[PDB]
């Protein structure tokens, strides 16, 4: 069958891995831990088309900048992740992009930007025109509720599927 | 037995499913409970448990504060009372205040940060210790005191230093090619098993060293990342700065020998640097420069590069099946605490109650253990003084930002291999030739 | 094809 390696991109400290983990949490339950194969490797019906999600999160390992390269490049699409109540983790974004197109040596790799929901401060309309730059779609999700977090993965699946 | 009415002792109160919750399979674990009952079983009148009590310790702080610890734990130690008392005296009063008094060894022992930090906690501790009473009490606190007074102050010779161009004492011409190799990795091997070891599990919990106050809690983790981030970025440098294509050749090819050693050394933490420079997108598209790189050495890092993949499947693999001395590279260590802390409820909800989450911090404790585990043995070599400040005093950054930095180097390597290939002048006037990886005698 | 240390093709 078909399996898809995501990497996820996002400033730390401000629980980027939240966004995985809630995907994964076969919801209702909590027990995750993260040292098995289930805990990264979620298997997906996707417009009926059935495949098998890889997703790589290196949170806590930020202050390892020299390693961002090597891990980025084992990813064919990128989560671009922000807190949407943490300003400085949404201009952090540009030089992600920056990075992971150098690394995979394309001006449109798939990727989708995600800003992940303590009070506000980068407006839906800001990153709705950020995105729009970048030719690329853009998801919120809840950190809480799991609003959003099939439907930001699900999207990433379909930007490599018509690329 | 019979217990005080729990109205002068909240102890007193019997488990409940409102109150303690354990696991399956001797001594029984702890799966969650409120923290009243939390320390009950921390100083159980039962059974003594050096093992909960040491995972108690380590992880405590996400759920109590240093404070309320100590007025909890004195809470437990006053304990009033229900001539037929004398199974209580012996069998309650005096096994759990032993308990108490031997969970203040412990904090005091092998915690002590908790009392430099705060010290009325410290105070606090001092009064309690000197208000313990009983002629018994006293000789076996007497101990407790001293260590109180305490902190508040092979088989053959290791192989002999290698040297290539560069002689003992000529530090101006140190550099990655005149050193020779094979001390150039153990030298390196030295300061990162020294800055790993230095790592304080009061660093990792809490997943503390991703927060704003990162600075202040986990100097030693972020001193050891900034080494292994400084030394890809040195390689890189060495790489792309070396706009000849034969000296360059020299270069990926010294490198790779480098990687061996520290293969050989099970210097995991030297090993991916290595790999993350050749993963760099500078070094990674010089296609000339991968050319003219032998098979034999192109295997060697391929078999290194191996290691990474599948979410490291090899490296845990090969740190599992090799004996110690040795680095681990440490973020896995790092993303594996903190996706447990943020991957598991704080708490548990059991009728309308909230119970303190344990075995996650348990999880958590277990992987700081397995850290410290590879911190006991070290390493049979001698130290070079003189190379080993040269790896520390290096700065391949300069005064440039990440990014100013991180441009520069792909700009060079556009500099010296285009997307035809110039050539550029030689910049080594010595000897390009490696001495190799193997030993002298 | 691989990486540029990939084994020859």
């Amino acid at each position: 069958m078909t399996e898809y390696k995501l990497v996820v991109v996002g400033a730390g400290g401000v629980g980027k891995s939240a966004l995985t983990i809630q995907l994964i949490q076969n919801h209702f339950v909590d027990e995750y831990d993260p040292t098995i194969e289930d805990s990264y490797r979620k298997q997906v019906v996707i417009d009926g088309e059935t495949c098998l999600l890889d997703i790589l999160d290196t949170a806590g390992q930020e202050e390892y900048s020299a390693m961002r390269d090597q891990y980025m490049r084992t990813g064919e699409g990128f989560l671009c992740v922000f807190a949407i109540n943490n300003t400085k983790s949404f201009e952090d974004i540009h030089q992600y992009r920056e990075q992971i197109k150098r690394v995979k040596d394309s001006d449109d790799v798939p990727m989708v930007l995600v800003g992940n929901k303590a009070a506000r401060t980068v407006e839906s309309r800001q990153a709705q025109d950020l995105a729009r730059s970048y030719g690329i779609p853009y998801i919120e999700t809840s950190a809480k509720t799991r609003q959003g977090v099939e439907d930001a993965f699900y999207t990433l699946v379909r930007e490599i599927r018509q690329h | 037995m019979r217990l005080p009415s729990a109205d002068v002792y909240r102890f007193a109160e019997p488990d409940s499913e409102e109150n303690i919750i354990f696991e399956e399979n001797g001594i029984p674990i702890i799966k969650a409970g409120t923290v009243i009952k939390l320390i009950e079983r921390l100083t159980y009148h039962m059974y003594a448990d050096p093992n909960f009590v040491r995972t108690f310790l380590t992880t405590y702080r996400s759920f109590c504060k240093p404070q309320e610890l100590l007025s909890l734990i004195i809470e437990r130690f006053e304990i009033p009372e229900p001539a037929e008392l004398k199974r209580f005296r012996k069998e309650y009063i005096q096994p759990v205040q032993l308990r108490v008094l031997n969970v203040c060894r412990h904090w005091v022992e092998h915690h002590f940060y908790d009392f430099e930090r705060d010290a009325y906690l410290l105070q606090r501790m001092e009064e309690f210790i000197g208000t313990v009473r009983g002629k018994a009490m006293k000789k076996w606190v007497e101990s407790i005191t001293k260590i109180i007074q305490r902190k508040k102050i092979f088989q053959s010779s290791p192989p002999t230093v290698e040297w290539h161009i560069s002689r003992p004492g000529h530090i101006e011409t140190f550099d990655l090619l005149t050193l020779h190799p094979i001390e150039i990795a153990r030298q390196l091997t030295l300061l990162e098993s020294d800055l790993y070891r230095a790592v304080q599990p009061s660093e990792l919990v809490g997943s503390v060293w991703t927060k704003e106050d990162k600075e202040i809690n986990s100097p030693n983790l972020l001193k050891m990342i900034r080494h292994t981030t400084n030394l890809t970025l040195w390689f890189e440098k060495c790489i792309v700065e070396t706009e000849n294509l034969e000296e360059r050749v020299a270069v990926v090819s010294r490198i790779i020998e480098i990687l061996q050693v520290f293969q050989e050394l099970n210097n995991f933490n030297g090993v991916l640097e290595v790999v993350s420079a050749m993963n760099s997108s500078p070094v990674y598209r010089l296609d000339h420069t991968f050319e003219q790189i032998p098979s034999r050495q192109k295997k060697i890092l391929e078999e290194a590069h191996e290691l990474s993949e599948d979410h490291y499947k090899k490296y845990l693999a090969k740190l599992r099946s090799i004996n110690p001395p040795c680095v681990p590279f440490f973020g896995i260590y790092l993303t594996n605490i903190l996706k447990t802390e943020e991957g598991n409820p704080e708490v548990l909800k059991r009728h309308g109650k909230e119970l303190i989450n344990f075995s996650k911090r348990r999880k958590v404790a277990e992987i700081t253990g397995e850290i410290q585990q590879y911190q006991n043995q070290p390493y049979c070599l001698r130290v070079e003084s003189d190379i080993k400040r040269f790896f520390e005093n290096l700065n391949p950054m300069g005064n440039s930002m990440e990014k100013e930095f991180t441009d520069y180097l792909f700009n060079k390597s556009l500099e010296i291999e285009p997307r035809p290939l110039p050539r550029f002048p030689k910049k080594y006037s010595y000897p390009l030739k490696s001495p190799g990886v193997r030993p002298s005698n | 094809k691989x990486h540029p240390w990939s084994v020859a093709n």
